[PDB]
């Protein structure tokens, strides 16, 4: 049963480090999504 | 008879053991999943939104 778990227990921390990157992407775009929202925001406020 | 049901006992507890661990990486994998579906709503929401403004 302990091999069983140790060679079930690897192979995570490879989703683990998949998903760390993956969600800096989903943080990073969707900051620069806001911005350039944000930014159009302004461009509309000035002209009005 | 101790030890025989003993031992199946203990195989017993270490197949349900067993059972439960053998769905961390599939958990791992539908978080990763759920973070990219996440990120696709409010992507498209963020798209939409600053294409409106």
């Amino acid at each position: 049963h302990l091999a069983k778990k140790d060679k079930l227990d690897k192979e995570l921390q490879k989703l683990e480090d998949d998903f760390a990157k993956l969600k800096q992407d989903h943080a990073n775009d969707e900051t620069k999504l806001k911005t350039n929202k944000r930014q159009q925001q302004n461009s509309l406020a000035d002209n009005i | 008879k101790e030890a025989r049901a003993e031992e199946g006992t203990q195989q017993r507890m270490y197949e349900f053991e067993q059972k439960q661990l053998k769905e961390k990486i599939n958990n791992l994998k539908q978080k990763t999943d759920t973070e990219n579906m996440v990120h696709e709503q409010l992507r498209n929401f963020l798209i939409e939104k600053e294409d409106q403004i």
